[PDB]
């Protein structure tokens, strides 16, 4: 069957999904999560779209505007409607699975809704591919490969070259946060490869 | 994060072992999400961070994988040339173009709405702007516009059965991240991933960029410039979030640093010792590393040097013969709460009181304060993620080498004094706050361990299970989240591969509404604290001998 999605959980409670198709595959994938981790998958899509001070109030709504300057909505939605069918589906399919368990829970709150919904007040809303691929984004993109201390930086250099002069002040600066250094131990040994480019270190855009 | 992978010339019993310890926090419920998919091309077995549709810790049966955070530069800031008279507009190769904008509202339980605006230039997102200078700042990213190819990236590559198809969906993974493969031949392999910028000539990529044009990225570097190696000479590939390969470039964060001291040369260490490991004993390394003071190895013959000609009843003396006897792993006593061997302890102090004297008197306020820390700063909880060598520290390190530092001494941080008499100096400061609060027998003294908490909140500082539900764990273990670990062709065994990983609190997080907490809500806690794990099942076979329910749905798109 084309039709059916098989789900068997094993002796530590993990579900392996038995599926043939991908959008039924992915809509095992969510309706398991939904049944184990709904209150963790509704606090983590208010916490990447920035709106916990919708359920939780005042003390969020610095921690919403941060979330909300971070990124470009309509940039993802973009991204989104650019997929093929096939990788559509992933996202569609994981969604209409989450839909289908919330839709049993909100029909029958005395047993299924999770105990933290009650204490905080709200109940489960549901999801379109878009909250999805924000989980991922949010917590992937968004802060764990967005560094930067360009700012803080340029704020420390300005202040050696008060305390040292230009020239000092630029030395130091490597000293203290330089581009490389040779001696660090790599994953890669020096006998398979070395990183072909050289970079700047003086500042030169200035 | 850490992981070691030993191929088919360091594995004993096997032909290859990849075992990963991503270090995200620790958090109830668990970070990631146990999930096993068998259907439409995948057949595919691990966990995964908040059920990502991609498993980033796994396998197929055929080829393993896993992760690291790869800290590579891929995100600079452009300073924007604005103007007081037509706002909104931005100077960018000769004409004065309009950002793009869009209004939010911000609706507030039991308070009043708040909109704001968002604005965006070619650049990216505006962070900050200064009216004075009339400069705003944007956030490029390298990735911008590739953010969900990476997150499908990360499900295809489930389905890659060689290294040749695992690379062609590693080379569409954008965010900077390090990934592993492992084979049931037994070949290995790593990517350091990611886009990363084609910048115009002497463009310095810790400091901001003027965007009126140019200086803007050519574009994008190609993937054949992405530090990777296969099969490597060394017979295993090992990180800890260190640098990629020679000559590599890091983020540029001023806290981060790669340099002669790193905390990957402790797990190198440990797979040097010994000719080939087996599963069980590359599973040991978590243990050690885990509980290893990553100070005294780097500071350790300076201390020495410098007490050598002190008599025997000094006691700044007697602190480095302690230091001396210690092999740096801390072990709780027998009350839960105190180590066996005071010297994490003695190093907190002696590194503080360094810093205080080099690294943080060279720098001007408030700069100094990024440099004082010495790396074992905690609360009563804990900390909140991995333990590391600071930057104060790493800069130190470089201050005693001398030169043998590949590192320029612009300014003499030991300020004309000889190093020993520094050292000597920061050991009384050392002598005197610790005696003064445990005596004088440094036999006897009980400095306290560090723990570990399971938070209720999420690593954005939000609620995701009510604050009752947070779990303390006594040994504080500098490893991973979850452990995983992959051994394929084993000898011992009749199955191809064969993987453990263990998810604590447990792989549920549901709570009735009565309060009846699932049966699968913790049975995971006590297994983590000690370093036990549960088998990951692929084939039909071992799912169906260990089943313990099923559910049968019938839907039509
Ligand atoms: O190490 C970190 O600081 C966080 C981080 C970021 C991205 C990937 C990671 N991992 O285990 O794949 C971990
Ligand atoms: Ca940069």
């Amino acid at each position: 069957s084309s039709s059916e999605i098989k789900i068997v959980r094993d002796e530590y409670g993990m579900p392996h999904i038995y599926a043939n198709d991908t959008w039924h595959l992915f809509y095992g994938y969510g309706y398991v999560v939904a049944q184990d981790r709904l209150f963790q998958m509704e606090m983590a899509r208010r916490s990447t779209q920035g709106t916990v001070a919708e359920v939780l109030g005042k003390d969020f709504v610095k921690f919403d505007k941060d979330i909300r300057r971070n990124y470009w909505p309509d940039a993802i939605r973009a991204q989104i409607a650019a997929l093929s069918p096939e990788d559509m589906s992933i996202l569609q399919g994981y969604a209409d699975g989450m839909n289908a368990w919330i839709d049993k829970v909100n029909t029958n709150p005395e047993t299924l809704l999770p105990k933290q919904f009650n204490t905080f007040g709200f109940t489960p809303k549901r999801w379109e591919p878009f909250d999805v691929a924000m989980i991922f984004v949010g917590t992937m993109a968004n802060r764990f490969s967005d560094s930067t201390s360009e700012i803080d930086n340029l704020a420390l250099l300005t202040a050696l070259k008060d305390k040292y002069g230009v020239s000092q002040g630029m030395a130091v600066f490597n000293q203290l946060k330089w581009l490389v250094n040779p001696s660090a131990p790599t994953t890669i040994a020096v006998q398979e490869s070395n990183y072909p480019l050289k970079f700047n270190q003086q500042n030169s855009q200035t | 994060s850490n992981m070691w992978v030993i191929g088919k010339s360091k594995a004993q019993d096997a032909k290859a072992i990849m075992v990963n310890g991503p270090q995200f926090g620790w958090y109830a419920p668990a970070y990631t999400y146990g999930i096993g998919l068998h259907g439409a091309g995948y057949d595919v077995t691990g966990n995964t961070p908040f059920a990502y549709p991609g498993l980033v810790f796994g396998h197929n049966g055929v080829i393993s994988w896993g992760s690291t955070a790869g800290f590579g530069d891929d995100v600079d800031i452009f300073a924007e040339r604005l103007s007081a008279e037509k706002p909104g507009y931005y100077l960018h190769n000769g004409k004065w173009v309009k950002m793009l904008s869009r209004e939010e509202t911000i609706t507030v339980k039991n308070g009043q709405a708040e909109t704001f605006t968002v604005w965006r230039t070619v650049h990216g997102n505006i962070l900050q702007t200064d009216q004075t200078t009339q400069t705003a700042y944007a956030k490029s990213r390298a990735w911008d516009g590739k953010e969900v190819a990476s997150l499908l990236a990360w499900t295809h590559q489930m389905k890659a059965k060689n290294w040749q198809q695992w690379t062609q969906q590693a080379a569409k993974q954008a965010l900077t991240i390090n990934w592993y493969y492992a084979d049931v031949n037994g070949n290995i392999g790593y990517v350091h991933t990611g886009a990363y910028p084609d910048r115009q000539s002497g463009h310095d990529p810790r400091l901001p960029v003027p965007g009126t044009g140019k200086w803007d990225w050519k574009g994008l570097l190609p993937f054949e410039m992405n530090p990777k190696v296969y099969n490597p000479q060394s017979g295993y590939i090992a990180n800890w979030n260190n640098s990629p390969q020679k000559d590599y470039p890091a983020s540029d964060l001023f806290a981060f640093l790669w340099g002669g001291a790193d905390r990957v040369t402790e797990i190198d260490r440990l797979l040097e010792q010994k000719p080939r490991l087996t599963a069980d004993q590359a599973w040991d390394v978590i243990r050690q590393t885990s509980r290893q003071d990553l100070n005294l190895r780097l500071f350790l013959p300076t201390l020495q040097a410098a007490t050598s000609g002190l008599t025997q009843s000094d006691p700044r003396r007697q602190l480095v013969e302690t230091l001396t006897r210690w092999d740096g792993i801390n072990l709780l006593n027998d009350d839960g709460k105190t180590w066996q061997q005071p010297g994490s302890a003695i190093l907190n102090v002696w590194l503080t009181s360094m810093l205080k004297r080099t690294v943080v008197a060279a720098v001007p306020m408030p700069f100094d304060k990024w440099y004082s820390a010495s790396g074992y700063e905690t609360t009563q909880d804990g900390p909140t993620g991995s333990l590391n060598i600071s930057v104060g520290a790493k800069i130190l390190y470089e201050a005693v080498q001398g030169d043998k530092s590949p590192i320029p001494q612009a300014v003499d941080l030991f300020a004309g004094k000889p190093q020993q008499e520094v050292v000597l100096a920061a050991l009384e400061d050392t002598w005197e706050t610790l005696s003064k609060r445990y005596g004088n027998n440094v036999s006897n003294w009980k400095t306290p361990a560090m723990a570990l908490t399971f938070r209720a909140n999420n690593f954005f500082g939000v609620p995701q299970a009510a604050a009752e539900e947070t779990r303390h764990q006594a040994e504080y273990q500098n490893r991973g989240t979850e452990n995983d670990m992959i051994v394929f062709s084993p000898t011992t065994s009749d199955r191809p591969v064969l993987a453990w990983d263990v998810v604590a609190p447990g792989q549920s997080g549901f709570i009735a509404p009565d309060g009846t907490v699932d049966k699968h809500y913790e049975d995971q806690l006590k297994m983590y604290e000690n370093f036990g794990r549960k088998s990951l099942w692929l084939t039909k076979q071992d799912v169906e001998a260990h089943k313990e329910s099923q559910e049968v749905l019938h839907v039509q798109r």
